[PDB]
């Protein structure tokens, strides 16, 4: 049952072969809750596309490992794996054993880890400059929200530069996302601290209280119990009563309404104020710690900002604007993709050119190694190089250009020693261009973990030859 | 593209039939006749000849093979396999969305490189040495009944083509149909067979009054009113006093009354090709009619005239001590089955001498010639600027099927030896490290007699690629007349 | 891949086919019945798609674009629908021929910006052109909308009412603010114009010879109390056997109504309005203290009064005070056709008004109700944007020559795609030829050739079966709204061609 | 009805798809299945439709369409069917758009008038023979697919002078060229660059005996088909001889007749004697004494060209029904010099400055016959290309240049007429784009890009007449890029595209007028 598992994994490649690259197609996703969505991120397709074939579930579980130590290259796991098994049939139909292919890819997986550092063209200067981030971040945002790479490359650059001085503390949790219904990308901006969309329900515009609480004459004494405990900021989960709204304004207690539960639990882990279920009990232990709680009006919309003036501050929140909730979700993923791009660059910085440049340069070397390396494993090392070529083919098809002219021209420039050459991103131009001058640079550490996972997944599939049901 | 793909499966299935019918360990096949009978042959030439096929693309494979049988009596099995394997790479036709013209230019470009690569591993031959030619012709004598008289078949096959070759004209043309007429004579055994150094006519003896044995013959090539011309056309021939009257058309019954009166041999139904060999043998001349004969139409220089009944059958021996651009084989045998074995097996060996004498160049067979070629095109593809390099590499991977079948028919591990066979051509010289057809392991061809001529492989790869070009140039089937 | 896109091409055309015969003022009507069996007949394209509730996924893409065209403009959403569908129709044979769908998105994004550059370069500013007062220019553009109708003979009278309704409002214009009443009887020239808010005033109960209809600065009370005696809201009945207890019971029934009525006098209400009816017994208490009482007011008319007088509508009577009582300057009653009509003119927040039509038939007011909504928006968008272009599908014929002539110099795959974008814009005037019963063959073949001869504003004449300079005929449409529609249709088509495979969660 | 319109369009449309992919010189082959089962393979569009048997009435209308194109032009009939197919396919959509065929027919007839006039307004006369090159470039580009293309300039120059040698008008300023082209010879010159051009006919024969001089300056050339050897009455009827003594009489008497023939033949003074059947050995001796240049067993087809060269009469037999005469002053031509040159392994007989020959000969000297054979087909085919162009009194640049230029003019002309015929002329010109759109697929290039490049340059030709605009841009398939035919030399005649669009527009009208099908 090997040919059936391979053919089943090729069914999954076509669901993400076209969604890859800047000219990639979108996919008409329909949620399980009877909702319509349109996107091109491969991570979101598999979350809704229930992959029931067990043979391809290993590839999806490999993409789950793509979350740890990296936040990019998911399409590499889906395309590179599908091309290895697709060409694996050409070896098995000749008569080659499945075991010699398994040990052949482990040889090429190590060989590529030794050739990849030689192709590192440049590295991040780590000067914490906005022009440094936005210039290098031009690669990761595109193919996720294409055309709007100008504003996004500069916004996230402002959020990451604020955290690098706090060395050893940069993570994706520091840069949160907060989107508001608005006109479009022109009104989007970046602010410090925690920023939410719901404005202050009460009359307080600014209060420097420390304790924050999260949840006719009787209710007037209960709101006073929040003040008796030394807290002038009350956060109600659901709706607030009309009588309780005014009682908070008498003692200058800032009323805040947070309907989304993600807004409530976000405060539990930052200032320490946890949500109590009872109707405002006088519990001081479960209250938080904040330096200043004030109201800000940015983008013609009032927003509650929790700025930690006394502390150093490491909590960033990008204020996004967009008229469509479906479109703002596509921007939500590109923001998380850009934040995770530099989260890997906190380690040793190494950058490789994208756009199929390294994939031909890496295949040109392994192919030459397979010609001079005798043994029964060379057939698998050769196709491991030709499997890299499918990633240029993914971009050539999405760009509307014949992939045959792409692989010929990428091989010709590298044959003459012209490295750092990738695909020209244009439909009317089947030629190529230099990736170094264009500013297209991927992450070295992402490819090291991506080629490692895609080979282990393809080996994990080839090791299986039959599926048998069971019962505990 | 449905018509482009139809010619793939139409030829891929035909190659599957004769895929295991290659080499000295060729596998037999079972053909069910409509009358319940079974033929258990193994030659791919006769197998596909009787199998009726429905697709037109597969029918062209049969018309191509028959023309190959006239040029060279062997190697036609690989002609269809390479043309079928070259077209079996559907990744570059449809999946890559390439045009057929893209791949045709790639194969035509690879054709000129394969021709030069086979000449690099060539080797000259000293045709003067009969022992060096014995190693070449023995490739066909092995696994035959003629192995008991291999030295006799070598003398019959090698010396016969030397008589047909005329090296004074420059072109050195060799024709087996006109100048190498093979005939049988009853009686005797395979040992009694020899090559007649002249012409032999298969005309039976009708009248008893005919010159039986003459050491210096004389050959003449060419109621009331009815017998007027008959007696006069016959009386003009005896002016020269001949001993055998050789006529082109048939002779009447009354004209033979004067041929038996003269007690001379009467021969008729002789082709125009047959009389020229005689005119060049005994120096005679072909006259249009019997009435305008001259002195030059004589048999001066002839060996002898013998119409003896050998094996209960007359045979007119008009041989001489010269080689007038022609020859005649005398096959002797006790039965027709034994005669049928030597007659057909010598035609396989006689055609090998035709390829060496026209161009004394050999190639290392037994899977050695393919790997020597496929290794040259693979390295050349890495430096070939253009999209044609991808189908250029498919030819390097497709020609490996010839040694794949020889090792698979033997039953050994084809995947283990073929992968290591690449290393022998990668490091060491490509002219050696072949594959043993009987044993299955690797061995050098300089020590073995698996060397094939040059003309056999040239027509193979030319026709193997030309067949794929003609089939990929098709894109639709037209019905009508 | 390829076939999923063709399924979306046809899945969107049926949506365009649902509103294909609604383009233009003289479009066709439909009949969409809901689950309750209610009849809804309207020629507006936006209202058709709101009630269809198409569950197809690729169809809802254009529904979201049409709703955005309605939220911002409120008109012309059909033109976004037919154009978005035709971009998919002309590229249909090119999709199956092996051309990539992403290449088409670059073509529409290329041709869309090329149209805005040509629209802004060709649009003409009209503020005080030809030395004409703007009242005449707004009357000229408005009267052309009313021609070829039942009121064609007295259109000059009705043409002057619209310019008075807009100038009475502030700089902020809104089509919903100007209400239109329908009253059967009388001629066409007897249609009146009220600058304030008015209602039918079906109150025919007692209160005669009192309740003066004039007030200086009256306090308009907005209640929802039924002051009837035998009311379903107020009542009193206690079943007992004692006889003397019944006298106190009948006194308690009159006290429930009367005690609530004293709150109306103590609150300071001078003109008391109530949605529920008021009985003849309660009208006399208002008549004894010299108070104006007029009920049976619809709830919709009070919402226009709440925006006009500046008060608030209270359900309870105990909450009646100076906080909710509005004010006005001129409150007077008229006798339009003999029926009573109260109205408040000269309010502080007089953003709304009222317009009562007249005629001897109910259907003549229906066609007049539709034409007035078209004449107001022309005056609304003429002052908003003085840079406008010719109407009647004229602007669509300009781009057909420019984008085509521009595509003839753009080598590559963008040629036939931007060139097909030109032929795709011919759907707007072709429907005006069919939706008006004209021959689209003679018009488009004569109209497209007029532009090469020197035409720059010639368009489809909806009145006569011929070509006419719609700019000289004062048939204008905004230049920016045409750009907002083309940008909306290009975004609508590019989202469909960007899709190549449908993914559905199994549920 | 309309259902009959749709079924008749697909019938004629599918006929074009049979010869669609086979368009151009890089056309794909196709299998022709006859009634028996044989398979004839070819890419020629004309031969496909002659054997194509499709039982449908609308398809047989396209057969008669090809017959007039075969007699009028004799080439390019494959393009006549594809243009007509697109008009019906485009006209089919108009019928669905509530358009009548009469409005479409009335528009197509006018569109054909402006097409012929626009071509005539952008013609180029027959010129550039000497002093300007589209001559060297005309032949050098055509012979690229053969081995001869190594040194194209050396082999292309010999084609220029060959066309001018075969130039004779003879009718009111006709200028055309004959069917008999330059007879191409070959030999072993140890290299391909040794090809020598001879401005004169070359006979590949030898005189035999070396004693005869190889320098004959006598203008009289004796041309005969009668053999001077033993003359037989008939090869089917032999003279009966009842005596061997009588045989020697006729034997010796025949040699006595040649003693009278040898004197009467040489009585004309012609030293160049050519015999078809052969010359007797005793008769060759008398020519060594008198010094005449005799050749035996000359090919009759080669002698027919020599008789046409010097103007000699082909003498069938010396017996003029009463005796035996030599036809003095009838079989004699006029030449200046006949010298048997010493070429490699072949003493060729060169003839120069005859009465009127208008021909030449090319000695394709090479290393082996494998190259000389491939070189002979390249020049023989390259001659027909330049011969076809410089005969047509006026020519036009072809190769996608004519059809792409009409796409803009006839589309702009449609914006001036109107009158319910704009869509017909709009789609008539759009249908002509299929010719380059089809040739791009056969050239293994992107079909949508190359057609747009032609119209990108052809539109600028009409926007302004400035020299910056790229004008007369054809489409070369050997490179897959537009090229200027003025520089490349890709020219076509005038009457071809005229008659091609003429019948293609007329045949589509004939099928468009068919609304119902009545059978019996
Ligand atoms: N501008 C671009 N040009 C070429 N390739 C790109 C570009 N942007 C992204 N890609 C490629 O598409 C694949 C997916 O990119 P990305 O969205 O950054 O990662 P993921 O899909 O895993 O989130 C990556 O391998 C990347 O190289
Ligand atoms: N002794 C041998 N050892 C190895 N290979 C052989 C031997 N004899 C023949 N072959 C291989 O078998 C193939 C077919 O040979 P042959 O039978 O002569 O032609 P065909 O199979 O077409 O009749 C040849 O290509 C040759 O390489």
């Amino acid at each position: 049952a090997v040919y059936r598992n391979i053919q089943a994994c090729k069914e999954l490649a076509q669901t993400t072969r076209t969604a890859y690259g800047p000219n990639g197609m979108n996919k008409m996703v329909i949620n399980h809750l009877e909702k319509l969505f349109v996107t091109n991120d491969a991570a979101t397709i598999l979350r809704e596309l229930e992959v029931q074939h067990p043979a391809a579930k290993m590839i999806v579980m490999a993409s789950h490992m793509q979350e740890q130590e990296v936040g990019d290259g998911t399409n590499f796991v889906l395309v590179f794996a599908g091309a290895l098994l697709e060409l694996a049939e050409e070896l098995l139909r000749i008569g080659l054993s499945v075991s010699e292919v398994i040990e052949g890819y482990e040889i090429a997986c190590r060989k590529a880890h030794e050739i990849l550092p030689n192709l590192v063209c440049c590295s991040a200067k780590n000067l914490r400059d906005i022009d440094e981030v936005s210039s290098l971040l031009r690669t990761s945002i595109m193919s996720k929200q294409y055309g709007n790479e100008v504003f996004l490359a500069k916004l996230i650059a402002q959020a990451c530069v604020s955290i690098f001085p706090d060395s050893g503390h940069f993570n994706v949790d520091n840069i949160r996302v907060c989107k508001i219904l608005g006109s479009g990308i022109s009104s989007s901006s970046v602010l410090h601290g925690m920023v939410f969309k719901k404005e202050t329900e009460g009359d307080v515009t600014s209060v420097k209280d420390a304790k924050i609480a999260v949840y006719e004459n009787l209710m007037d004494a209960q709101v006073k119990a929040i003040a008796d405990t030394g807290a002038n900021v009350v956060v109600t989960g659901g709706k607030v009563a009309d009588m309780a709204l005014h009682y908070a304004n008498k003692y200058n207690i800032m009323l805040v309404r947070l309907n989304s539960k993600w807004d409530l639990r976000r405060l539990c882990k930052t200032v320490g104020a946890t949500a109590l279920p009872r109707l405002t009990p006088p519990v001081l232990e479960e209250m938080g710690h904040c330096d200043s709680v004030y109201l800000s009006e940015v983008g013609d919309t009032q927003v509650v900002v929790f700025k930690h003036e006394k502390e150093d501050g490491a909590i960033s929140t990008i204020v996004l604007r967009g008229s469509t909730d479906n479109l703002m979700d596509d921007i939500e993923r590109a923001v998380d993709d850009g934040v995770n791009t530099f989260k890997v660059l906190t380690r040793d910085k190494r950058l490789v050119p994208g756009g199929g440049a390294t994939e031909i340069e890496l295949a040109k070397q392994i192919t030459s190694y397979g010609e001079t390396c005798p043994g029964l494993e060379q057939y698998a090392i050769k196709k491991f190089a030709e499997a890299f070529e499918a990633i240029p083919r993914a971009l050539a098809e999405n760009s509307g250009v014949k992939a045959n002219e792409v692989i010929s021209k990428l091989y010709a420039v590298h044959q003459e020693g012209n490295k750092n050459v990738g695909l020209d991103i244009e439909a009317e131009v089947p030629a190529v261009k230099d990736m170094l001058e264009a500013g297209i640079l991927d992450t070295y550490l992402g490819k090291y973990w991506a080629i490692k996972l895609a080979t282990n997944a393809a080996v994990t599939v080839l090791r299986v030859d039959q599926i048998i049901m069971a019962k505990p | 593209r449905k018509v482009q793909s139809g010619n793939i499966n139409a030829a891929k299935t035909i190659a599957d039939i004769i895929r295991t019918c290659l080499g000295p360990k060729s596998m037999m096949k079972m053909l069910l006749d409509p009358m319940g009978g079974i033929v258990m042959t193994n030659d791919g030439n006769a197998i596909l000849r009787e199998i009726q096929v429905q697709h037109p693309a597969a029918k062209s494979m049969i018309e191509i093979s028959r023309t190959q049988d006239e040029e060279v009596g062997d190697g036609t099995t690989s002609v269809i396999i390479l043309a079928g394997e070259m077209l079996s790479v559907a990744e570059h036709f449809l999946e890559q969305q390439m045009h057929p013209t893209v791949v045709i230019s790639a194969y035509r470009k690879a054709l000129d490189d394969m021709i030069s690569t086979l000449k690099k591993i060539s080797i000259p031959v000293d045709i003067s040495d009969s022992d060096m030619m014995l190693n070449i012709i023995n490739s066909s004598i092995t696994t035959k009944a003629i192995s008991r008289w291999s030295s006799l078949a070598c003398n019959i096959a090698l010396d016969a083509v030397k008589m047909v070759q005329f090296e004074e004209n420059g072109r050195k043309e060799i024709d087996i149909k006109k100048y190498a007429r093979v005939e049988k004579i009853p009686g005797g055994i395979i040992e009694d067979s020899c090559v007649l150094r002249g012409v032999m006519i298969n005309k039976d003896v009708t009248h008893p009054r005919m010159r039986r044995y003459i050491k210096n013959p004389r050959i003449v090539l060419l109621l009331q009113m009815e017998e007027e011309y008959i007696q006069q056309l016959c009386e003009d021939i005896i002016q020269l006093k001949p001993d055998v009257v050789i006529t082109e058309k048939g002779i009447s019954d009354l004209a033979q009354h004067y041929l038996m009166r003269a007690n001379i041999t009467a021969i008729r139904r002789v082709r125009k090709t047959d009389n020229n060999r005689i005119a060049r043998a005994c120096g005679a001349r072909i006259v249009s009619r019997p009435e305008e004969l001259r002195e030059d139409d004589v048999g001066t220089g002839a060996g002898l005239l013998e119409i003896k009944k050998i094996g209960d059958e007359y045979f007119t021996f008009i041989t001489d001590c010269k080689d007038p651009k022609a020859c005649t084989i005398l096959l002797r045998g006790a039965s027709k089955e034994i005669l049928s074995e030597v007659e057909r097996n010598l035609q396989d060996a006689m055609q090998v001498c035709r390829n060496v004498l026209l161009d004394p160049q050999l190639v290392p067979g037994g899977g050695a010639s393919e790997m020597a070629v496929a290794h040259a095109l693979t390295e050349k593809s890495k430096a070939m600027t253009g999209v044609e390099q991808w189908p250029y590499r498919a030819v390097a991977q497709a020609l490996e099927v010839i040694p794949r079948t020889l090792i698979q028919n033997c039953g050994a591990s084809t995947i283990r030896l073929l992968t290591s066979l690449r290393a022998k051509h990668t490091q060491e010289n490509c002219e050696t490290w072949g594959v043993n057809g009987e044993t299955g392991t690797l061995v050098d061809m300089k020590e073995l007699g698996i060397w094939e001529p040059l003309a056999v492989k040239l027509q193979t790869y030319k026709t193997a690629v030309e067949t794929a070009v003609l089939l990929l140039r098709i894109d639709d089937i037209v019905s009508g007349h | 891949g390829i076939p999923q896109l063709v399924s979306n091409i046809s899945a969107c055309q049926v949506i365009a086919e649902a509103v294909r015969t609604t383009l233009g003022p003289r479009g066709m009507d439909k009949l969409i019945v809901d689950g309750r069996g209610k009849a809804t007949i309207s020629n507006d394209g936006a209202t058709i798609l709101k009630l269809l509730d198409v569950v197809h996924p690729a169809a809802k893409t254009l529904v979201d674009i049409a709703k955005s065209q309605d939220a911002e403009v409120g008109d012309g959403t059909t033109s976004v629908t037919l154009l978005a569908a035709e971009f998919l129709k002309q590229v249909k044979p090119y999709v199956e021929e092996g051309l990539h769908p992403q290449i088409i998105i670059r073509a529409f994004r290329t041709a869309t910006q090329l149209a805005v550059n040509k629209i802004k370069e060709i649009a003409v500013t009209v503020k005080k052109a030809d030395k004409v007062e703007q009242r005449k220019l707004l009357e000229k553009c408005a009267m052309t909308a009313l021609s070829s109708k039942l009121i064609s003979q007295q259109k000059a009278f009705f043409a002057k009412m619209v310019v008075d309704a807009v100038m009475m409002l502030d700089d902020l214009l809104q089509l919903k603010m100007i209400g239109i009443k329908k009253v059967q009887g009388g001629a066409l020239e007897d249609s009146q114009l009220v600058a304030g808010v008015a209602f039918k005033k079906t109150f025919s109960y007692a209160g005669f010879e009192m309740q003066p209809k004039k007030y200086h600065n009256p306090k308009i009370a907005l209640l929802n109390v039924e002051l009837e005696l035998k009311a379903e809201k107020d009542n009193a009945e206690i079943r007992v056997h004692t006889v003397e207890d019944y006298q106190a019971i009948v006194d308690a029934e009159w006290n429930i109504l009367y005690d609530k009525l004293e709150k109306i006098h103590h609150s300071g209400a001078k003109v008391v309005s109530s949605k529920l009816p008021i009985g003849d017994v309660a009208t006399q208490y208002f008549a004894d203290r010299d108070m104006f009482c007029a009920g049976r007011v619809p709830e919709e008319d009070l919402k226009r009064t709440m925006m006009a007088c500046g008060g608030s509508i209270q359900t309870s009577v105990n909450a009646l005070s100076a906080d909710v009582l509005g004010r006005c300057q001129v409150f007077e009653e008229t006798q339009i056709g003999g029926e009573r009509y109260n109205f408040f003119t000269g309010c502080p927040k007089a953003k709304t008004c009222t317009f009562i039509l007249r005629g001897g038939a109910e259907q003549f007011m229906e066609e007049t109700e539709r034409s007035l909504h078209d004449a107001i928006m022309i005056v609304r968008r003429a002052i908003k944007n003085d840079s406008v272009v010719a109407g009647g599908g004229a602007i669509e014929m300009e781009l057909s020559k420019y984008l085509r002539d521009y595509s003839r110099t753009i080598p590559g795959k963008q040629q036939l795609l931007i060139g097909a974008y030109a032929k795709a814009l011919e759907i707007i005037p072709r429907q005006l030829c069919d939706n008006a019963g004209f021959d689209a063959t003679n018009i488009l073949n004569k109209l497209r050739a007029r532009h090469a001869q020197g035409g720059t504003w010639y368009g489809v004449d909806i009145n006569n079966e011929d070509i006419a300079d719609n700019f000289e005929a004062f048939v204008w449409e905004p230049a920016m709204v045409r750009i907002n529609a083309l940008t909306a249709a290009s975004e609508a088509a590019c989202l469909i061609v960007s899709v190549d495979e449908t993914i559905k969660n199994p549920r | 009805g309309e259902t009959i319109r749709s079924q008749n369009v697909m019938a004629a449309a599918s006929i074009a798809n049979i010869v669609k992919s086979s368009l151009g010189p890089v056309g794909l082959d196709k299998m022709l299945v006859d009634d028996i089962g044989d398979v004839t393979i070819t890419n020629d569009g004309a031969t496909i439709l002659k054997l194509l048997e499709v039982e449908h009435p609308a398809a047989k209308v396209l057969c008669e369409l090809a017959d007039l194109q075969d007699k009028e032009v004799g080439d390019g009939t494959t393009s006549v069917v594809i243009i007509a197919a697109e008009l019906l396919k485009n006209a089919d959509e108009l019928v669905k758009q509530k358009i009548h065929p009469t409005s479409v027919i009335s528009g197509y007839r006018l569109a054909c008038k402006e097409a012929v006039r626009y071509i005539n307004e952008n013609l180029i006369v027959n010129t550039d023979e000497l002093g300007r090159d589209c001559l060297i470039n005309a032949a050098k580009t055509s012979m690229s697919s053969k081995i001869i293309g190594i040194n194209g300039d050396f082999f292309a120059n010999m084609v220029v002078d060959a066309v001018l040698a075969i130039k004779y008008t003879d009718i009111r300023g006709q200028p055309r060229y004959p069917v008999n082209s330059v007879n191409i010879l070959k030999a072993h010159g140890r290299s391909q660059m040794e090809s020598m051009l001879i401005s004169g006919y070359a006979l590949n024969c030898v005189v035999g005996s070396q004693g005869m001089p190889k320098r004959i300056v006598n203008a009289k050339i004796a041309c005969l088909d009668f053999s001077l050897q033993k003359t037989k009455m008939k090869l089917g009827v032999q003279v009966v001889i009842t005596d061997p003594e009588k045989l020697d009489q006729i034997r010796q008497r025949e040699s006595d007749i040649t003693k009278e023939r040898i004197q009467k033949i040489l009585a004309t003074g012609a030293n160049v004697i050519l015999t078809t059947g052969g010359i007797d050995d005793m008769c060759l001796k008398y020519f060594v004494e008198a010094g005449a240049m005799a050749v035996r067993r000359v090919l009759k087809r080669d002698l027919k060209r020599i008789a046409k060269a010097s103007g000699a009469t082909i003498l069938s037999t010396l017996a003029n029904l009463e005796g035996e005469e030599t036809f003095e002053a009838a079989m004699l031509g006029q030449a200046e010099e006949v010298v048997q040159e010493r070429i490699c392994d072949d003493e060729l007989i060169l003839i120069k400055n005859t009465k009127a020959r208008t021909s030449a000969s090319i000695i394709l000297r090479g290393a082996n016959d494998f190259m000389c054979d491939e070189m002979e087909r390249s020049l023989h085919d390259a001659l027909c290309v330049v011969k076809r162009v410089l005969e047509s009194k006026s020519v036009v640049p072809g190769g996608g240049a004519v059809e792409a230029a009409l796409s803009i003019y006839l589309e702009n002309y449609a914006t001036s007429m109107g009158s319910r015929e704009q869509l017909a002329i709009a789609e008539f010109a759009r249908s002509l784009l299929v010719i380059p759109n089809t040739l791009a697929v056969n050239a293994a290039q992107d079909s949508t890009d190359l057609v747009a490049k032609l119209r990108a340059f052809h539109n600028e030709a009409q926007v302004n007449p400035e020299r910056k605009n790229l004008k007369w841009i054809g489409l070369d398939l050997s490179n897959g890029k537009p090229r200027d035919n003025k520089q490349a030399g890709v020219f076509e005649p005038t009457i071809v595209k005229v008659k091609s669009l003429k019948f293609a527009t007329e045949a589509a009208i004939t099928i468009l007028r068919i609304d119902d099908l009545i059978k019996l």
